[PDB]
RNA sequence: AGUGAACCAGUACCGUGAGGGAAAGGUGAAAAGCACCCCGGAAGGGGAGUGAAAUAGAUCCUGAAACCGUGUGCCUACAACAAGUCAAAGCUCGUUAAUGAGUGAUGGCGUGCCUUUUGUAGAAUGAACCGGCGAGUUACGAUUGCAUGCGAGGUUAAGUCG
RNA sequence: AUCCGGGAGUCAGACUGCGAGUGAUAAGAUCCGUAGUCGAAAGGGAAACAGCCCAGACCACCAGCUAAGGUCCCAAAAUAU
RNA sequence: GGUGUAGUGGUAGGAGAGCGUUCUAAGGGCGUUGAAGGUCGAUCGUGAGGACGGCUGGAGCGCUUAGAAGUGAGAAUGCCG
């Protein structure tokens, strides 16, 4: 193996998602929460049980 | 490692302007009314192909009802004896001979005048 | 395996037998390129901050009113939107490196010495040997046994004065026996071992 | 003289010695192509035919395979927040005319 | 951006006071930083000179947009226009050369963008315009999918040499 | 279709057939059941018109046949029998 | 690779695959016979986007493969000019 032609194997890394950067890719505008409630604000949700 | 916003939206935003050459004032020189302005054209060319279609057909029609009714018949009659003879002009066809090549068009008038005598 | 010998000169003084566990062993390529970036985020230092909402030297004052003004609500001279407030979310003081488990390290180290043999890129001689520290003679050495590119120098012990003639030639790099990496030998073209010194790595990778 | 052809899924008009558009054929460039529906011959004296005039043919040589100009198909719902956008550039074929039938 | 502060900054400025607190980097390799003349009270300008370059002349590297002007090819004083889009004569040009470019009388069709809503052209909400900045990150845990090494086994932590 | 597992969003609906209650067998009223459209659906008809009638837009054409609704002129097709 | 058949409106939301910015490594390149940036053009691709040519400009910058992120702006009665 040379230094200027690595590969990882396939299926060992996958990229990221970004939310909220534009409508098209899927996650723009309010980033997969849904519209109001305290699930949508920052440090909204209920405990665990 | 921190990634300043330079020359991306730039060129972005030129290439939205360049679209709107030609619109009146402030549509062509700011970008935001030219944004809206360009989305508006987009929707109006892909209904207007659309339309386009229809138009010549009304065109075509109504040239060859003008036509007609100076052989004896109507759009209609004429339309029925050339499908009761098996001819098969489109209506752009038809229009063009009624303008340029008035002995054709007599020659097929005639043709539907005795596929209807039955 | 049987390797080619040579003389700080000379020719073809006969073969030398190396182990068929290190040298022979069909390497394996995932566990290179795991070791490979391993060891480069191993070498980071991440000396990197930036000041949040509190860190900057500012206001706790409302600076206008809440109401009647005519305005837009606003807390301090110092939030994210203000021209000169904090950063929200930036780089922090960071590790970096991680370690793999200990079968894969030793399977990477005898893969890429192994890859090296299969394709008589390595190059076995008796011994490297200096009455001074002269660069001259060793680049002489070099072109005895023509080798024109990139090339790890594997040397023994307390053989100064061949590293210290190998030092300062910009395609030559030069390693002890028992400081070999993984990324030395994929990055260089070659590797020049001598004899002793290549019994001493066999002894510690066994 | 005249001669009324189906080509694509329309219908043209056709001459000695003008060229014409049309969609593409499966020919390539400098051979040649036999039009076998001909729908009307004009010129002096038309024949009007039932669908097609029987025996006559109208030969041409292709010259040349192209693109048009592109269309750009954009399409938007006021306040929905989504669109999507896509282009299109559509074959033809150029031929010229020789010998309508005789 | 990075310290509030790359520059005479805890300064100017604000407050009785405790205290709050900025803006503002770049001629050229070398000042060779325009002797002399002309218009003008001066400012400023035009020659002539320096210099590889002055449209590098001190408001001095590059020099975007809003915004303000000057010149021209085409249109416009019987016309109700979300300003375009499709059809189209006349005039004027001639390109990364191809089913060319600018303008356009006249005809059909057509109630901005965003947010929140059962529902919006909305007489519901936001934006004067242009430029810059401005929002799911990391540490440590828990779980699932993928991937690699070992396999009835797997794996080391602190620490020592480096 | 069922079974195991990863990730959600929704818990303000509206009108139009039909069948009931409250109301005065009033309401673009209110509250239930059942079917559709709108929501989240462009295109033709109904002058203009979320929800009615027809019909579900991957794209190109200056080709053809029909739906609901129409054929004296605006405005395409019969001044039809 | 051929050929058939079937499909391809979409808000909340799930799944896939890519475009562009800055920096690191390795490799192969360009540059006062003029880099980046700026301006104009009638050019190419299914989209984000990619080239080539003129003018301006005066010292740095692409491409391939992998890595890391202060990585994309039209709206907050946003902040500064």
């Amino acid at each position: 193996m040379k230094l200027h032609e690595l590969k990882p194997a396939e299926g060992s890394r996958q990229v990221r998602n970004r939310v909220g950067r534009g409508t098209s890719s899927g996650n723009g505008k309010t980033a997969g929460r849904g519209q109001k409630g305290q699930k949508a604000r920052s440090g909204g949700g209920v405990r665990l049980g | 490692a921190r990634v300043k916003g330079g020359t991306v939206t730039r060129k972005r935003r030129k290439k939205v302007l360049k679209l709107a050459k030609g619109y009146y004032g402030s549509k062509h020189t700011l970008f935001k009314s030219a944004k809206e302005q360009v989305m508006n054209s987009y929707y109006y060319a892909f209904r207007d192909r659309r339309q386009k279609k229809r138009d010549f057909r009304k065109l075509w029609i109504a040239r060859i009802n003008a036509a007609a009714r100076m052989n004896g018949l109507s759009y209609s009659k004429l339309m029925h004896g050339l499908k009761l003879a098996e001819i098969d002009i489109n209506r752009k066809m038809l229009a063009d001979l009624a303008v340029n090549d008035a002995a054709a068009f007599t020659a097929l008038a005639e043709q539907a005048k005795d596929a209807l005598s039955k | 395996p049987n390797v080619a010998l040579f003389k700080q000169d000379g020719t073809q003084n006969g073969e030398i037998t190396l182990n068929e566990e290190i040298f022979g062993i069909e390497p394996n390529e995932s566990v290179v390129y795991d070791a490979i970036i391993m060891q480069r985020a191993s070498l980071r230092q991440g000396t990197h901050a930036v000041k949040n909402r509190s860190a900057v030297r500012g206001g706790g004052r409302k600076p206008w009113r809440q109401k009647g003004t005519g305005r837009a609500r606003q807390g301090s001279i110092r939030s994210p939107q203000w021209r000169g407030g904090g950063v929200v979310f930036g780089p922090t003081p960071r590790s970096y490196s991680y370690k793999l488990p200990k079968k894969v390290r030793r399977l990477a180290m005898k893969s890429v010495l192994s890859d090296k043999v299969a394709e008589n890129n390595l190059v076995a001689v008796e011994g490297l040997s200096f009455d001074a520290p002269k660069t001259k003679e060793f680049k002489q050495v070099l072109a005895n046994l023509s080798i024109d590119t990139k090339v790890l120098v594997v040397l023994e012990n307390g053989n100064d004065f061949a590293a210290l003639s190998a030092r300062n030639l910009p395609n030559v790099s030069v390693v002890t026996s028992d400081n070999v990496s993984v990324l030395d030998v994929v990055s260089a073209n070659k590797v020049l071992a001598t004899q002793t010194a290549l019994t001493q790595i066999e002894e510690v990778l066994a | 003289m005249y001669a009324i052809i189906k080509t694509g899924g329309k219908q043209v008009k056709v001459e000695v010695g003008q060229a014409i558009y049309v969609e593409k054929l499966n020919v390539e460039a400098g051979e040649k192509v036999v039009f076998d529906e001909v729908i009307l011959v004009g010129g002096e004296s038309t024949k009007v035919g039932a669908p097609t005039v029987a025996g006559a043919t109208v030969e041409g040589t292709v010259e040349k395979h192209g693109k048009q100009k592109k269309v750009v198909t954009f399409q938007y719902k006021p306040k929905k927040h989504s669109h999507r956008k896509q282009g299109h550039r559509q074959p033809y074929t150029k031929v010229m005319i020789e010998a309508i039938n005789a």
